[PDB]
């Protein structure tokens, strides 16, 4: 998946999550006052759901709020550069801190050093590792690139920079405490919560298809996971955390309005609540 | 600009209107009221400026055509205070005399 | 558009549009432009005006664009000198009088030699105590150090006409006289004096 | 972290609960109508996000709300058994119901026998033993001091009490049942839930140093499990679960309610929802 | 620590000093003005003590004060091309000096010239190398690279470019008067003044973290004196001598008027007498 994101995306992001938080607003509120009748559900929200009090939207109608969802997402993540990088808007434009992240790190990812001499497992919140040849102790083991923060459990031969069980850093390094003989095991286990949101999954799987259809030689279909790590890995250096997060609620709220806006279910409190 | 220099011409200590209104031609017109008005926000002078925000509620109504936000051009904000630029009251150390008025 | 006269049409200048499904995001984008003060122009202080001057490279002309901030470049590997710089400044302020600015499409001029070393070389040579002007800097780099014609030659280097072309453009386009105008040219040929391009009197 | 719980802590959870659920609601509430201009978040928050009409508190500022916020956590938590007269405590009797725990038990907390008969190392949510010496059927194994709730899967090669897969008694032990020589390994694996509400971690974490920058001597930074054990560990044993239940709702709302006014994120539903 | 100083900076640390110097001069009017009564200090601060009013705050909260520092700080010494139009920049053609540093150099820097032929190590007040093997009298041995200002004391086995008990240059270097053999000591105490101010070390501590973890990739929680030494290791060649006296001053007055604002104690005479 080939992308380029621009040092506009924040502007942009902070338009498409308030346009996605007033549609998921306005469905519980049809979804709410719906009486059993001829008219099916989906008729009565599709005659009633598009008019949301909103600037930028040229039509009263769902197929206004997508065409609104693929002109944001394109400007965003896709066209390329726009205007020169001392263009100034964050000035007059202030945005808004989006919800913070709460899905779970289930599949953490980590990088080993280079020489090969350490082998390499996962499993449902730990990694394990095995030594090929003797290593003596005080030495990366691993390192994880995507970021992270929460606890940290049941470590065993390897020690982790950590205060009162909190992690002290949002890209821990493990390390050895203990010299090592070959075929040794090494684990490390953590309740910590990774880069995305853990709600709404089944309406992001049909959602990014929905997108891939328009989109079709630049994104493909993917789990959320592989979506997110992508994202996160396509954000440029010479930008701040605090609008990294504001670029990646978008980037995820966005299939997930889309795929909402077919299946009439309810809204994640993520979306809803930015 | 024209405003701001006639308020300046009667506060500062050397120049005058005229010598207010040379500033054209070394600056632009932005530029000289930015100054005369950083002039008035001072220790010494503090002359509360007028300001107006976007304005962006709206009463939700079936319609067929776009909408767009637009400026109050009233300077009191929605829950009644008054919006200001630079400070919100008027304590200036000095009085205004220009031209012996 | 016929309102956009014919100037906009010239050889010299290059059209820009962006993509068609972009183009109500880039409306709003430019908007929060003029909310700043993120323009340029000649009667106004060097200090800032010098930071918002920043030339770019058009591969395509596909891109977004602020009338009173874009400022185009060819891609090449010749490196223009400070009066050619201050020339083609002039020329793109003063020419954008006549942009159609109904019409979607804008319509810029394009210089032919890279201005970013001379943009660069005046940002870092500014300081809070000067006082200097980009049309002050225009007049002591160019009208006051210059003759006209030599000043036209320079000109014509920047847009890749022929001092020829330019000058018999001249006589059909009544706007691009105005504008030459607007630069302190003059162009009288009634008699025949040894040049025909010749410095407005100031003051 | 040293600290004692005097007999009167419902009565202080009870008020600070409720100011905590007060001020969460305000957030979104000018959160929702946040003008997106020239002014800031904070500057907006600052300006109009106080409660006006709660006796004991005496700024209409967000300042106010922290100060109420000290003060009660100290009179409920802290040494000074000072019974804070300024809020208005009419029944020390009513206490209305927290909403129920939802913080997942990853690092479930067990004791072993005392008899240095087995090794313990931990999991992602199940512990397992190692048995030093021979060890016959019918005794015990393993038992938790952190009360836990919930269901059981994959008990190998040991027994606990259970109807349908749930757990009967909220401390279960775990005993062998069948003689199980040779060092041989023992597992049990739950799918409960411990003590506390797992939403909004990363508030918890910037709102205990903001609190433990002022009680330094008696509060320390930690993960939200460390803190909930000891807390729940200083409780009185003269304590029924409706009112431990008020006070360990109020020990973490506090933090995230300190650390939420920092970082004006949304706010976590066992917060909004008292 | 990665940071780009522009040719901007006086401008924009003339603005940073005379906002800094307004704060700390309203918090000590308003810490002379409080009446022990129903309301804290903080309440009382809060209310009154943030009202400032200059061109570009827009807020009568120490959050707009606290805003406009982040804003002014990234300007001027962070990594992104920032500039605030909004503030009383225009006119800055002429800037009033700051105050004259007063930081004891107690560590005061030098680097050995070439060779391993010395060994450095440091004291309170003095410096001292051992000769590894035979030196020539009148040669460079070591010489400062942070610069400093006052009398030398106590010289041993040297000589210093010094008359009447004044040093001449800010950057003095050491050369020994006569031939020595190997294990002979030279030494060489100053009292004198480094880069920097001395007082207000305890809000440094608490405002570097402060203004650390909002820029958490581009600057470190570290001490006074090596945040200065790096500040004057980035500064640009081509600058005078009174314009980074007020980048410097700015440099240090962000970091300890953030800390101030949040231990509302008193403030440092520098930064309230710029």
């Amino acid at each position: 998946m080939n992308l380029e994101i621009n040092n506009f995306a924040p502007a942009i992001s902070s338009i498409g999550s308030q346009l996605c938080s007033l549609s998921a607003q306005k469905l519980l509120t049809c979804r709410k006052q719906y009486g059993n009748g001829a008219k099916s559900f989906e008729e009565f929200y599709a005659e009633i759901g598009g008019i949301i009090g909103m600037m930028g939207i040229n039509s009263q109608t769902p197929s206004g709020i997508r065409e609104a969802i693929y002109r944001l997402y394109q400007s965003a993540f896709l066209f390329g550069d726009i205007f020169p990088e001392s263009f100034g808007i964050q000035n007059t434009q202030n945005i808004k801190p989006p919800p913070g992240f709460t899905a779970p790190a289930k599949k953490l990812e980590v990088v080993l050093p280079q020489g090969g001499a350490f082998d390499l497992i996962y499993n449902n919140g730990e990694i394990r590792v095995t030594t090929t040849r003797n290593v003596q102790a005080g030495d990366l083991v691993c390192t994880v690139t995507f970021p992270i923060q929460g606890s940290v459990i049941a470590t065993r031969n390897c020690h982790v920079n950590e205060i009162g069980g909190q992690l002290t850093t949002t890209r821990p390094e493990i390390i050895a405490s203990v010299p090592m003989p070959a075929r040794t095991v090494i684990v490390a286990s953590f309740d910590a919560i990774e880069i995305g949101y853990g709600e709404g999954d089944d309406l992001f799987a049909i959602g990014i298809a929905i997108l891939s259809n328009r989109f079709n030689g630049q994104i493909t279909p993917m789990s959320r996971h592989n979506y997110m790590t992508q994202m996160f890995a396509n954000l440029p250096a010479n930008m701040s955390e605090r609008d990294s997060s504001a670029v990646l609620h978008f980037a995820q709220a966005a299939p997930v309005v889309l795929g909402m806006m077919e299946r009439l279910t309810g809204a994640p409190k993520w979306v809803l609540d930015y | 600009f024209i405003i701001a220099a006639v308020i300046w011409a009667g506060f500062s200590a050397d120049d005058s209107y005229a010598d207010i209104m040379r500033r054209s031609a070394r600056a632009s017109d932005r530029q000289n009221y930015d100054i005369i008005k950083a002039a008035l926000s001072s220790r010494k002078f503090k002359l509360p400026r007028a300001s107006t925000t976007l304005f962006d509620e709206n009463e939700p109504v079936v319609r067929r055509y776009q909408i767009g936000r637009v400026y109050a051009p009233f300077p009191v904000d929605r829950y009644g205070s008054p919006v200001y630029s630079n400070c919100t009251k008027v304590e200036l150390a000095s009085d205004y005399n220009a031209e012996g008025f | 558009m016929n309102w956009s006269k014919a100037i906009n049409f010239q050889p010299f200048m290059l059209e820009t549009r962006p993509p068609l499904t972009t183009i109500p995001i880039m409306d709003q984008l430019v908007e929060i432009g003029e909310r700043s003060n993120q323009k340029w122009s000649m009667t106004d202080r060097l200090f800032f005006a010098i930071r918002k001057i920043n030339p770019i490279f058009v591969t395509s002309s596909q891109i977004p664009s602020k009338f009173d901030y874009t400022i185009l470049q060819m891609p090449t590997q010749l490196i223009a000198s400070l009066k050619e710089t201050l020339l083609f400044l002039a020329f793109s302020y003063y020419l954008r009088e006549y942009q159609d600015k109904v019409g979607q499409m804008k319509f810029y001029p394009v210089a032919m030699k890279n201005m970013i070393p001379i943009v660069n070389y005046l940002k870092d040579r500014v300081h809070n105590n000067f006082d200097t002007t980009l049309e002050q800097a225009y007049r002591q780099n160019v009208v006051h150090t210059l003759s006209a014609s030599d000043a036209f030659d320079l000109l014509s280097g920047m847009i890749a006409t022929t001092r020829l072309d330019l000058i018999q453009r001249t006589r059909i386009c009544p706007e691009l006289l105005n504008v030459l105008n607007k630069m302190s040219f003059i162009l009288i040929y009634a008699p025949n004096r040894p040049s025909i391009l010749s410095w407005k009197n100031q003051s």
